[PDB]
C-alpha cells in the first residue's frame, strides 16, 4: 500500500495549486478517500473526502467552495483543486485512505501513527 | 351449540339462523386457529436455536399458545357430546382449567409488557417460577374450588359447559373479567407511552399487534346482557375463535425478530 | 532535510532491491505447480457439541494440547475452561476487568493466561494445591490493550499489544526479556511456529513480520495485503503461514520464498477475516468471517470446499486440536459450536 | 470408574449455580462508554436504585478503530463535546455510521456552555470562521432559552445541535438513536439526563422487540 | 526531527539486514508444501472420512 504525492509548492495568495495522489497496491474503487492537513505547530485536521464513485464529497468549512476533488477510478490517482489560496491554507497536505473497503466510517487523523496514508506534500502561501 | 356460550350469563335464546351461522363461524375459526398455532407453536421449536428466540417472552407466548391450542379443541370435541354424562362432565373441567390457564398466561403477558415498557428496568430478571406458577397452579386452584362446591354444576347443562342457572359460572368469568381489566388497563398505558414518544398509525398498530395476546377481545361476550347483543355474540365470537390466526399473524409472521431468525435458519439449510 | 531526504531515498531503493530479487524469485505460481492433484471434493461438517454457558460475546478462544479442554473468554469478565467430549465446564474463572480480547492455554495444562483493554496480562494457576484458581502474576508493561497472547514454555510467555509493540514476559520474576519493536500499527495477532523459535505477528499496517524469539530482532517482513491483519497462522510444517485480513483475503506466505503465493479470495465475501487456523496436513484452511459464517478452503488449490453455518453474529475465534479431530468456532451471539 | 465422572458433573453444578448468580449481576447493571473528542477506568454510580458501570478509556491510543468494536453490547455511549469541532463530528461520524455500532445509541454532552457566551462576546475567533453557513443560521424558536443569554449563545448552541443532528438523522438504518443535552461546569444534574436517556433507550428498544415501535 | 531521522534510521537498517537473505525458487517450497500434504493426508480427521468408531464426538 503505497500513497505518493506531488503538486505542492509555494503559490502567491489568491492563487491556485493543484495536487494529485498516486495510489498502488489497493483496488481504488473499493476504498473511500480523504485529504488531511496539518498546519505547522498545530495538528492534523481532516479537509476533504470523495466516496467510492465519487458520489458523496464533504468539506471543513473553511475551504468549502473553494476547494473541489475527484477521483479517477480508471488511473488509480486523486486530486485535490485549490482555488484562491490564503495565506491560513499553509501546511503539509496527507492523502489518507480510510481504513477498511466497502466502509461508511473513518479513523483516518491519528496523530503520526496511521498506517495508509502518504509521506504528504508541503503547500506555502506567502 | 356455539363459541358464545363461554361468557354469557343470561339465559337467552336466538331464533334459527343465528345459530347455525354462529356455529358455522366457531368450526371455521377454531379449525382455522388450531392449524395455526400448531404452525406458530413448531416455528418456535425450529427457532429455538436462535439466541433472540431464547428470551422469556417466548416462554409466555409459547404456553398461550399451547393452552389457547388444547382449549379450543377440546372444545371443538366438546360440542358433540350428548351432554348430560360422564365425558361431557370431564370435558367440562379440561375446558375450564384450560381456559382459565390461558386468561392466566394472557396476564402474565400484560405484567411482562408493563415490566418491559412501563417499568423499564428491572425487566431483566427471571421470574419464569413465578410466571409459570400463576399460570397453570392458579387455574388448578380455581378448578380444585370450584369442585366439591358445584361437581353437579358441569354436566347438568343444555351443553358441555359448566352451568349458567347455579350461579357457577362466574368461576370462570370472574378471572376473566379481571384479567380483562388489567390487561386494558396496562395497554391504556402502554398505548400512553407510545403515543408520547410517536410525536396515529402507530397507536393502531401498536393496538393491533397487543389485541390477541393480552386478551382485550373477550369484553364483548360479557356484554351481551340486554338482548339485543347479537351482534356483540358474533364479534365476540368471531374475533375470539380467530385467537391462534392473529397471533400467528402478529408474533410469528410480521415479527421482525422471527422472521430474520427464520432467514438466517434457512441461508444455514441451503447450505446443506 | 538534506539528510532526511537523502535516507528516505536509499530505503527507496532498498524497496527496490528487495521488490525485484522477490521477482525473480518467482519463477512458477503454486497455482500451477498444484493442477495435478485431486481435489478434496465437499467437506460437509455438522455441529457436533453446542456450548453454552456465557452471557456477552465470546471474544477469543484456544485449544489445550490434549484435545479435550478449551478455554473461553467473553466480556462478561468470565474464563470457562470446556470439556468438549462431555459438555461439562470444568473452571469459571472471574476476570478482574470484564473486557477481555485473548486467552492462552498453557501447553502443560497448569496455568491460563487472559487479557485486554486492563493492559494486564494475567497468568491463572489451575492447579492450585489446596485452594481455588487465583491470580499467579500479573504482567503491567505494555501501554496499549492486549490482543493476542501465546505460550512458549510454562515459564515465558509472548504477548502483542495496542501501544505497536510485542513482548517475550518470564512470569516468575514478572518482568519483560525483550520487546518487539519496529511494527507501525496496533498488533492484532501471533502465530508460534511448531519450534518455539520463530513467531509471526500480524498488524494493522498490512504487513506481517518474523520474529526470533532468541535474538529479540525481525528476519522478514511480509507485505501483500492491503488493510488490517486480524489473524495468523503457521502452517504446520513452519515453512509458510496464512493471513487472515479486512480486505475479504486471506493469503498464504512463505519464508523460504519470502513473498506470498496464493490468495484465498472470492468476489461474493465482502465481509472481514477474523479467526485463520489450518488443519493437521495442513490441506483445509478454515476462515472466519463477518457474515457469520466460516469457509473452509483448500490450501493447494484455492477454492472453496465446504462452508460452516450456524452463527448469529460474527465469529470471533477458531481453534483446531492438536489431534486434528474437531474444529471449534466462537461467535459474538454468546455461543461456542465444536465441528467434526 | 463413574467416580470422576460424578464429580465432573457436579462441579458443573456448582460453577451453573454461580453463573445463574452473575447473570442477575450482569442483566441488572447497565454499561456506559465516556469519550471525548491503571489503563482503564470503572465509575460505578446507581441513580433511583439501578446500577450503572461507566468507563473511560483514557489510557491508550488515539486508534480508536480495534477496541471501539469491543463496546457494541453497551446500551449507550456518552459522547463529550468541549477546530475540535470538526475533529468531533467526524467521530461521531465515525462511530454512527460503523456496522458494529448501529445498533448503539448515543448520549451527547455540548459541554462549554458559559465558555461559548465570553468567547462570542469578544469575538476574537468568530464561529463564522470555521463554520460559514452560520452566517445564515435562524433559531427554529422551538427552544428554550435560559433568562440571562444573549440570542447569540443560544443560536450557536443550537447550530452545533443541529450539526450533530444532521449527522444523526440522516443515514444507518440501524435500531439506534441520538439524544442531546446542554451541561456547564457547575451544574450536578448529567447524572439524572443519563438515567433518564438511558430509560428511553432500552425502552424503545423493549418496544421494538414487541414491534410496537 | 530527531526522532524522525532515528525511525528513518531504524527503517534502513531493517531493510539492509531484510534484503540480505537467501531465497529458494517458488517451484521448490509449493513442491515441499504439496509433499508435506500428501505425506500427512492419510492422518487428518477432517479430510478423510472420519469413522464413527473411534470418533469422539458423535
Ligand atoms: C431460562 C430460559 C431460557 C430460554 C429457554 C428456551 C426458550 C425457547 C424454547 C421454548 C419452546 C420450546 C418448544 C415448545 C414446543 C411445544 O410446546 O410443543
Amino acid at each position: 500500500v503505497q500513497l505518493q504525492e506531488s503538486g505542492g509548492g509555494l503559490v502567491q495568495p489568491g492563487g491556485s495549486l493543484r495536487l494529485s495522489c498516486a495510489a498502488s497496491g489497493f483496488t481504488f474503487s473499493n476504498y473511500k478517500m480523504n485529504w488531511v492537513r496539518q498546519a505547522p505547530g498545530k495538528g492534523l485536521e481532516w479537509v476533504s473526502d470523495i466516496s467510492q464513485s465519487g458520489a458523496s464529497i464533504s468539506y471543513t468549512g473553511s475551504v468549502k467552495g473553494r476547494f473541489t476533488i475527484s477521483r479517477d477510478n480508471a488511473k488509480n490517482t486523486l486530486y485535490l483543486q485549490m482555488n484562491s489560496l490564503k495565506p491560513e491554507d499553509t501546511a503539509v497536505y496527507y492523502c489518507a485512505r480510510c481504513p477498511a473497503p466497502f466502509t461508511r466510517d473513518c479513523f483516518d487523523v491519528t496523530s503520526t501513527t496511521y498506517a495508509y496514508r502518504g509521506q504528504g506534500t508541503q503547500v506555502t502561501v506567502s | 351449540t356455539n363459541f358464545a356460550i363461554l361468557m354469557q350469563v343470561v339465559p337467552l335464546e336466538l331464533a334459527r339462523g343465528h345459530q347455525v351461522a354462529l356455529s358455522s363461524i366457531s368450526y371455521v375459526g377454531c379449525s382455522l386457529s388450531v392449524l395455526c398455532l400448531v404452525a406458530t407453536l413448531v416455528t418456535f421449536a425450529v427457532l429455538s436455536s436462535v439466541s433472540t428466540i431464547r428470551n422469556q417472552r417466548y416462554h409466555i407466548h409459547a404456553n398461550l399458545s399451547f393452552a389457547v391450542l388444547v382449549a379450543q379443541v377440546l372444545l371443538l370435541i366438546s360440542f358433540r357430546l350428548e351432554p348430560g354424562t360422564t365425558p361431557c362432565q370431564v370435558m367440562a373441567v379440561l375446558l375450564h382449567y384450560f381456559f382459565l390457564s390461558a386468561f392466566a398466561w394472557m396476564l402474565v403477558e400484560g405484567l411482562h409488557l408493563y415490566s418491559m415498557v412501563i417499568k423499564v428496568f428491572g425487566s431483566e430478571d427471571s421470574k419464569h417460577r413465578y410466571y409459570y406458577g400463576m399460570g397453570w397452579g392458579f387455574p388448578l386452584l380455581i378448578c380444585i374450588i370450584s369442585l366439591s362446591f358445584a361437581m353437579d354444576s358441569y354436566g347438568t347443562s343444555n351443553n358441555c359447559w359448566l352451568s349458567l342457572a347455579s350461579g357457577a359460572i362466574w368461576a370462570f368469568v370472574a378471572p376473566a373479567l379481571f384479567v380483562i381489566v388489567v390487561n386494558i388497563g396496562i395497554l391504556i398505558a402502554v398505548t400512553r407511552v407510545i403515543s408520547q414518544i410517536s410525536a396515529f398509525k402507530l397507536t393502531a398498530k401498536a393496538v393491533a399487534v397487543l389485541l390477541p395476546i393480552l386478551g382485550t377481545s373477550w369484553v364483548f361476550g360479557v356484554l351481551a346482557v340486554n338482548g339485543c347483543a347479537v351482534v356483540f355474540q358474533y364479534m365476540f365470537a368471531t374475533l375470539n375463535s380467530l385467537q391462534g390466526l392473529f397471533i400467528f399473524l402478529f408474533h410469528c409472521l410480521l415479527n421482525s425478530e422471527v422472521r430474520a431468525a427464520f432467514k438466517h435458519k434457512t441461508k444455514v439449510w441451503s447450505l446443506t | 532535510q538534506s539528510e532526511l531526504d537523502q535516507l528516505r531515498q536509499e530505503a527507496e531503493q532498498l524497496k527496490n532491491q528487495i521488490r525485484d530479487a522477490r521477482k525473480a524469485c518467482a519463477d512458477a505460481t503454486l497455482s500451477q505447480i498444484t493442477n495435478n492433484i485431486d481435489p478434496v471434493g465437499r467437506i460437509q461438517m455438522r455441529t457436533r457439541r453446542t456450548l453454552r454457558g456465557h452471557l456477552a460475546k465470546i471474544y477469543a478462544m484456544h485449544w489445550g494440547t490434549d484435545s479435550r479442554l478449551l478455554v473461553s473468554a467473553s466480556q462478561d469478565g468470565k474464563l470457562i475452561i470446556w470439556d468438549s467430549y462431555t459438555t461439562n465446564k470444568v473452571h469459571a474463572i472471574p476476570l478482574r476487568s470484564s473486557w477481555v480480547m485473548t486467552c492462552a492455554y498453557a501447553p502443560s495444562g497448569n496455568y491460563v493466561a487472559c487479557g485486554g483493554l486492563d493492559n494486564i496480562c494475567s497468568i491463572y494457576n489451575l492447579k492450585t494445591r489446596e485452594g481455588n484458581v487465583r491470580v499467579s502474576r500479573e504482567l503491567a508493561g505494555h501501554t496499549g490493550y492486549l490482543s493476542c497472547c501465546r505460550f512458549l514454555d510454562d515459564n515465558q510467555i509472548v504477548t502483542s499489544s495496542g501501544d505497536t509493540t510485542c513482548a517475550l514476559w518470564d512470569i516468575e520474576t514478572g518482568q519483560q526479556t525483550t520487546t518487539f519493536t519496529g511494527h507501525t500499527g496496533d498488533v492484532m495477532s501471533l502465530s508460534l511456529a511448531p519450534d518455539t523459535r520463530l513467531f509471526v505477528s500480524g498488524a494493522c499496517d498490512a504487513s506481517a513480520k518474523l520474529w526470533d524469539v532468541r535474538e529479540g530482532m525481525c528476519r522478514q517482513t511480509f507485505t501483500g495485503h492491503e488493510s488490517d491483519i486480524n489473524a495468523i497462522c503457521f502452517f504446520p510444517n513452519g515453512n509458510a503461514f496464512a493471513t487472515g485480513s479486512d480486505d475479504a483475503t486471506c493469503r498464504l506466505f512463505d519464508l523460504r520464498a519470502d513473498q506470498e503465493l496464493m490468495t484465498y479470495s472470492h468476489d461474493n465475501i465482502i465481509c472481514g477475516i477474523t479467526s485463520v487456523s489450518f488443519s493437521k496436513s495442513g490441506r483445509l484452511l478454515l476462515a472466519g468471517y463477518d457474515d457469520f459464517n466460516c469457509n473452509v478452503w483448500d490450501a493447494l488449490k484455492a477454492d472453496r470446499a465446504g462452508v460452516l453455518a450456524g452463527h448469529d453474529n460474527r465469529v470471533s475465534c477458531l481453534g483446531v486440536t492438536d489431534d486434528g479431530m474437531a474444529v471449534a468456532t466462537g461467535s459474538w451471539d454468546s455461543f461456542l459450536k465444536i465441528w467434526n | 470408574q463413574r467416580n470422576e465422572e460424578k464429580a465432573q458433573r457436579e462441579a458443573n453444578k456448582k460453577i451453573e449455580k454461580q453463573l445463574q448468580k452473575d447473570k442477575q449481576v450482569y442483566r441488572a447493571t447497565h454499561r456506559l462508554l465516556l469519550l471525548g473528542a491503571s489503563g482503564i477506568f470503572e465509575t460505578k454510580f446507581q441513580v433511583d436504585k439501578v446500577n450503572f458501570h461507566m468507563f473511560d478509556v483514557g489510557a491508550q491510543r488515539d486508534e480508536r478503530r480495534k477496541w471501539i468494536q469491543c463496546f457494541n453490547d453497551v446500551t449507550a455511549i456518552i459522547f463529550v463535546v468541549a477546530n475540535r469541532l470538526q475533529a468531533a463530528l467526524k467521530l461521531f461520524d465515525s462511530i454512527w455510521n460503523n456496522k458494529w455500532l448501529r445498533d448503539t445509541s448515543v448520549i451527547l454532552f455540548l459541554n462549554k456552555q458559559d465558555l461559548l457566551a465570553e468567547k462570542v462576546l469578544a469575538g476574537k475567533s468568530k464561529i463564522e470562521d470555521y463554520f460559514p453557513e452560520f452566517a445564515r443560521y435562524t433559531t427554529p424558536e422551538d427552544a428554550t432559552p435560559e433568562p440571562g443569554e444573549d440570542p447569540r449563545v443560544t443560536r450557536a448552541k443550537y447550530f452545533i445541535r443541529d450539526e450533530f443532528l444532521r449527522i444523526s438523522t440522516a443515514s444507518g438504518d440501524g435500531r439506534h438513536y441520538c439524544y442531546p443535552h446542554f451541561t456547564c461546569a457547575v451544574d450536578t444534574e448529567n447524572i439524572r439526563r443519563v438515567f433518564n436517556d438511558c430509560r428511553d433507550i432500552i425502552q424503545r428498544m423493549h418496544l421494538r422487540q414487541y414491534e410496537l415501535l | 526531527n530527531t526522532a524522525s531521522i532515528a525511525q528513518a534510521r531504524k527503517l534502513v537498517e531493517q531493510l539492509k539486514m531484510e534484503a540480505n537473505i537467501d531465497r529458494i525458487k517458488v517451484s521448490k517450497a509449493a513442491a515441499d508444501l504439496m509433499a508435506y500434504c500428501e505425506a500427512h493426508a492419510k492422518e487428518d480427521p477432517l479430510l478423510t472420512p472420519v469413522p464413527a468408531s473411534e470418533n469422539p464426538f458423535r
